[PDB]
């Protein structure tokens, strides 16, 4: 199946260049162009520019002379770079695969997405802490005092998904981020199944897995 | 607050370039073109490109042709159907490969031409009894056209009110202003048209009723010319 | 920049109506792309060149336009639709999206399930107290919730937090976490978080004692 992932740094300073990739699989980029959007955080999408199936290139011109794209087509990626950094240039990052018909041209295929923040503040791993439950019960884990985002949060290894809720990340006077995730799950089964919260700040390279049990 | 261009509608501003490069056509929109060559075909398309385009399709080139003259990514399915039809939207010319041709169809007429003395000569020149070398005539009454089979392309043949088919071995097309009639001119290490050419005259409308033909009359060795006008209407 | 303009900003539909939203690009363009993006995911495409469905995509939605004024019909809105929707014009350089419109779905009030959780021990050693109230599962989402400390209600010193809408249940979820130092949590014994929303028939309270 066709596929696309972005990688990149989830922090960089406002003097420093930003630098990601757009890793494919399942087709050639010698057949088909990438594109690069962004989106701000609870902003609109933002089209960045195109590397075409043959090399050539296609900035926004709002940004050509910050921007510049490449490939290595034998590695199957993709490449931008972004210099001049601004506290706005913050988003999510998307690659997208060109598609070319008679009559038109699309975006048919997206990646998941790497998050990008600007800023000269430092990371800092979260804490993790359990909200334990005391027939249906609630229980989740804090994560708090973290910088930048995102954090990624599942639970049971992401076996358990029904019932959860992690929340938007509040960001505190401190400057910090914190969130918490909860799940509700059967009151009876609280002796006997295990709830572990898994919890990853890469920008820090914290990994955290917090058992959360009754008192 | 460029214009972006489908694949299909920068084929046809693709095939105008050809066409007034042809001098088929006297006008070109190439607005949008070159980023559409960029990115449809991975390279620029440049007055070099376009000529080497047009020599390979009617001359050098051998194999399947694809739909931009070169012998997922769109034009990956080359033809063996032997023609192209070179169509802008504004006009359009059925042009053959020249592998399709029993060999090469076309004159260098960058060598120097045999020089054709005037002579005098009657300024008429009927239909139907024509002296002159460079053209043949043949009328079918049944279906009431006039075929002019041009022998020596060189020597320009002038239209007034004619509504015309150009017959070719490199493009068909047709041609409804007075004046000399276009050739396609190819480049290749100097410029060519076709050998011979056909002018087919459809006398089964009204609109040729007064078509007519103004041309140098080439006689015979030394050669000889004069004015003179064929009624063909 | 062509700019396209996407009314209205949000639309409210129940399951079964229909719904249709417009972008309008500040000059004409030939063809009009949508996408679907749901919160935490990428864009999804939806529709291409203004009326081919995507696939997969159901059959219930279409598209139409030309010129300056596109849209996005839903023929009878479903649960799964709550979303938000972008154009995007291919026929100008630089490729521009419209802002979104936002589709949320209405459903029969729901109250929420209320829940209080505790400082947990280990982070009250490292000298800090965060208490958190859930609001699980309700709708609308519109919600007060308000922290009494020894009955002394709070002001400025707590935070909240809502999910987005559930694609399943058309449901929300809130916290809302207080944080204090230590040494003001060990002053107090009542906790107590009050929750007000239209599918209480009154205030729901729940609370602890510290340290009970
Ligand atoms: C078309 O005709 C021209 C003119 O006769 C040819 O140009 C000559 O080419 C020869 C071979 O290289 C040179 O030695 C002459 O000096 C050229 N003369 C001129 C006036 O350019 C040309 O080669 C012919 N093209 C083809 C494909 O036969
Ligand atoms: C025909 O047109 C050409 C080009 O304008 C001109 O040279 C020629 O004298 C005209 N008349 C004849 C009889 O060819
Ligand atoms: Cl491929
Ligand atoms: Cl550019
Ligand atoms: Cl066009
Ligand atoms: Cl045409
Ligand atoms: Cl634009
Ligand atoms: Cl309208
Ligand atoms: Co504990």
């Amino acid at each position: 199946q066709v596929q696309l992932k972005e990688s990149g740094p989830g922090l960089v300073a406002p003097s420093q260049s930003l630098s990601i990739t757009c890793t494919v699989s399942g087709f050639s980029l010698t057949n088909y162009g990438i594109h690069w959007v962004r989106q701000p955080p609870g902003k609109g999408l933002e089209w960045l520019g195109v590397i075409w199936a043959g090399g050539y290139t296609k900035y926004n011109s709002a940004l050509m002379s910050r921007l510049s794209m490449s490939k290595d087509n034998s590695k199957s990626q993709v490449f931008l770079k972004m210099n001049s950094l601004q506290t706005d240039d913050t988003a999510m990052y998307y690659c997208a695969r060109d598609e070319v018909r008679r009559d038109y041209y699309a975006m048919d295929y997206w990646g998941q997405g790497t998050s990008v923040t600007v800023s000269s503040a430092s990371t800092k791993g979260p804490s993790v802490f359990p909200l334990a439950p005391s027939g249906t019960a609630a229980l989740g884990c804090l994560v708090k005092d973290y910088f930048p985002e995102p954090v990624t949060v599942s639970w049971n290894s992401g076996a358990l998904t029904s019932g959860v809720h992690t929340f938007p990340a509040v960001l505190q006077s401190s400057g910090l981020y914190s969130l918490s995730s909860v799940v509700t799950v059967p009151s009876s089964s609280l002796g006997t199944q295990t709830y572990i919260c898994n919890v990853n700040h890469k920008p820090s390279n914290t990994k955290v897995d917090k058992k959360v049990e009754p008192k | 607050m460029e214009i972006i261009l489908t694949l299909s509608q920068g084929l046809k501003k693709y095939y105008g370039k050809i066409l007034r490069l042809l001098q088929l056509t006297l006008e070109e929109d190439t607005e949008g073109l070159l980023e559409w060559c960029k990115r449809n075909l991975g390279l620029d398309c440049d007055d070099t490109f376009f000529q080497k385009r047009i020599e390979e399709f009617f001359i050098t080139g051998e194999g399947h042709f694809n739909e931009v003259l070169q012998f997922a990514e769109p034009f990956k399915s080359y033809f063996a159907k032997g023609f192209l039809s070179i169509d802008s939207g504004y006009y359009s010319a059925k042009c053959y490969s020249g592998t399709s041709n029993s060999g090469l169809q076309l004159i260098n007429i960058t060598r120097h031409s045999t020089r054709i003395v005037d002579t005098p000569g009657p300024k008429i020149t009927n239909l139907k009894t024509i002296n002159c070398i460079n053209l043949k005539a043949s009328i079918f009454k049944e279906h009431r056209e006039v075929e002019i089979n041009v022998l020596l392309p060189q020597v320009a043949v002038n239209l007034s009110n004619c509504h015309v088919v150009i017959k070719s071995h490199v493009c068909d097309y047709s041609l409804d202003i007075d004046g000399a009639v276009r050739l396609p001119h190819i480049y290749h290490e100097g410029v060519f048209i076709p050998g011979t050419y056909k002018i087919v005259i459809d006398k089964k409308n009204k609109l040729n009723d007064r078509c007519t033909l103004f041309t140098d009359c080439v006689i015979k060795s030394v050669l000889r010319q004069y004015k003179t006008e064929i009624r063909i209407g | 920049q062509i700019v396209l303009s996407q009314s209205p900003a949000i639309l409210s539909a129940s399951p079964g109506e229909k719904v249709t939203m417009t972008c309008w690009a500040s000059s004409g363009v030939s063809y009009m792309h949508w996408y679907q993006q749901k919160p935490g995911s990428s864009p999804k495409p939806w529709i291409f060149a203004t009326s081919n469905l995507a696939s997969g995509v159901p059959a219930r939605f279409s598209g139409s336009g030309s010129g300056t004024s596109y849209s996005l019909t839903i023929s009878r809105v479903e649960a799964e639709d709550a979303a938000t929707y972008y154009c995007q014009q291919w026929s100008f350089n630089p490729l521009t999206f419209g802002a979104g419109t936002k589709l949320e779905l209405k459903r029969t009030v729901a109250a929420p399930s209320v829940f209080i959780f505790p400082p947990s021990d280990e982070q009250l050693k490292s000298g800090t107290a965060s208490v958190v109230c859930l609001l699980n599962n309700f709708y609308p989402r519109e919600a007060k919730v308000q922290w009494k400390v020894d009955n002394a209600l709070q002001s400025g010193n707590s935070q909240e937090s809502v999910t987005e809408q559930d694609s399943k249940d058309s449901t929300y979820s809130l916290s809302s976490t207080l944080t204090l130092s230590k040494a003001d949590y060990e002053k107090h014994k009542v906790y107590a978080c009050e929750v007000t929303h239209q599918g209480l028939s009154s205030p729901v309270t729940k609370s602890f004692n510290r340290g009970e």
